[PDB]
């Protein structure tokens, strides 16, 4: 099978400055009818692919004109001459001229930005959550950058640890900041033994954490 | 409008088989080779094969030809792809492509013995009675549904901007997600706001309105 | 007097316009990727049809005043 090399894995470019990806294949996509199927792929996060090039440096459909191919043969490259914040995935080279058709491994984009401190939000369980219950209470840190952020639960004051899981989100598209939920899980009747509920983010930009709580009585 | 349609979801048992479907619509299904990728989560693409809808013939990765067969039913314009003797190594999203600009939304196949379950939706309200800020973040808990995907969107896709939906947390056979929406404080309650919550392996839609606190 | 039947040619032009663009929108669809021989053809074959379908419409529209 055709080996597709692409390097470098992973980018990290400033919005606004150029950007370029290299593809090495094993042999020459150069077909006998004269053609060369090198395709380029762009999937962001929780997505289908799109096609950004076929035919080595042919536009496809609704993709603009900063999206550059060039190359024959076995080398190619992919150039973005001024990177949007829409731009960032996992670019991918796809060869369609020998079988079986094989990818690249995939090239990372990531944006690099500003610092930004997140948004810290706390939720009570739902009143139809407790009915069934259970209990969650949920903290969102949206928005931040860069990429690291700690969590701290506290109930009465006194710090807690078990029944925490963590979800980070991709970077965003618009905004190229990062979210991560925390979520504390118990039962009603464990989460109604406590009355303050306190959530703390502690993130680069500050020595002082972003305290946000609420009391089940008030 | 070419449009190429994959269900959502697939879940079934180890050892057993699947039939992957893609409806095509908005051109002529015999004209164009349709492709069949599969792609492990948090991992890259791999060509399973492709088929000529006009006259079935084949081609395919050697490395799934026990495991992959494409068929057309040019009565339906649909292709279909059957996996067979299912094992977890086949737990993936499938795309159908039609060539390389066209693709499907994907089938995430879930082979397992664990049970179909729809989720529990929650409201998440500002817990803080009752002021705010110039902007207010709302959410819904997405709880306890199996297996994925779930799709979320707010107030029917019109709220777009300041939306995060966080991936799911796989516990005991079950997933958990949530997402935020963050929005002018001059528009909540005053204005509606509600999650949308589909569950296309239960079929489900919940459609929940966040109401502020008592 | 003027002509009644004139205005049957109006969209003539960008109609036949609209149906070539059509057939080398499809050309070039085809040509992207590998695909089976005939593939173009069948863009052709979707012309010829829109074309011998706009000339009926003509032929119509022309009787509908003479």
């Amino acid at each position: 099978d055709v080996v597709m090399t692409q390097t470098p894995l992973t980018l990290s470019v400033t919005i606004g400055q150029p950007a370029s990806i290299a593809c090495k294949s094993s042999q020459s996509l150069l077909d006998s009818d004269g053609k060369t199927y090198l395709n380029w792929l762009l999937q962001r996060p929780g997505q289908s692919p799109k096609r950004l090039i076929y035919l080595v440096s042919k536009l496809d459909s609704g993709v603009p004109d900063r999206f550059t191919g060039s190359g024959s043969g076995t080398d190619f490259t992919l150039k973005i001459s001024r990177v949007e914040a829409e731009d960032l995935g996992v670019y991918y080279c796809w060869q369609g001229t020998h079988f079986p058709y094989t990818f690249g491994g995939g090239t990372k984009l990531e944006i690099k930005r500003a610092d930004a401190a997140p948004t810290v939000s706390i939720f009570p369980p739902s009143s139809e959550q407790l009915t069934s219950g259970g209990a969650s209470v949920v903290c969102f840190l949206n928005n931040f950058y860069p990429k690291d952020i700690n969590v701290k639960w506290k109930i009465d004051g006194s710090e807690r640890q078990n029944g925490v899981l963590n979800s980070w989100t991709d970077q965003d598209s618009k905004d190229s900041t990062y979210s991560m939920s925390s979520t504390l899980t118990l039962t009603k009747d464990e989460y109604e033994r406590h009355n303050s509920y306190t959530c703390e983010a502690t993130h680069k930009t500050s020595t002082s954490p972003i305290v946000k709580s609420f009391n089940r009585n008030a | 409008q070419v449009q190429l349609q994959q269900p959502g979801a697939e879940l079934v048992r180890p050892g057993a088989s699947v039939k992957l479907s893609c409806k095509a619509s908005g051109y002529t299904f015999t004209s164009y080779w349709m492709n069949w990728v599969k792609q492990r989560p948090g991992q890259g693409l791999e060509w399973i094969g492709l088929i000529d809808p006009s006259d079935s013939e084949t081609h395919y990765n050697q490395m799934f030809k026990d495991k992959a067969t494409l068929t057309v039913d040019k009565s339906s314009s649909t292709a279909y792809m059957q996996l067979s003797s299912l094992t977890s190594e086949d737990s993936a999203v499938y795309y159908c492509a039609r060539g390389g600009t066209y693709w499907g939304q994907g089938t995430t196949l879930t082979v397992s013995a664990a049970k179909t379950t729809p989720p529990s939706v929650y409201p998440l309200a500002p817990g803080s009675a009752a002021q705010t800020n110039s902007m207010v973040t709302l959410g819904c808990l997405v709880k306890g549904y199996f297996p994925e995907p779930v799709t979320v969107t707010w107030n029917s896709g019109s709220l777009s901007s300041g939306v995060h939906t966080f991936p799911a947390v796989l516990q005991s056979d079950l997933y958990t997600l949530s997402s935020s929406v963050t929005v002018p404080s001059s528009t909540w309650p005053s204005e509606t706001v509600t999650c949308n919550v589909a569950h296309p392996a239960s079929s489900t839609k919940v459609d929940k309105k966040i109401v502020p606190r008592d | 007097k003027y002509s009644k039947i004139k205005e049957c040619f109006d969209s003539l032009a960008d109609d036949v316009k609209s149906l070539v663009e059509k057939s080398e929108t499809s050309y070039e669809e085809c040509s992207k990727d590998k695909n089976n021989p005939h593939c173009g053809s069948e863009g052709t074959r979707e012309l010829d049809e829109g074309l011998i379908e706009r000339e009926q419409k003509l032929s119509d529209c022309i009787v509908e005043k003479r």
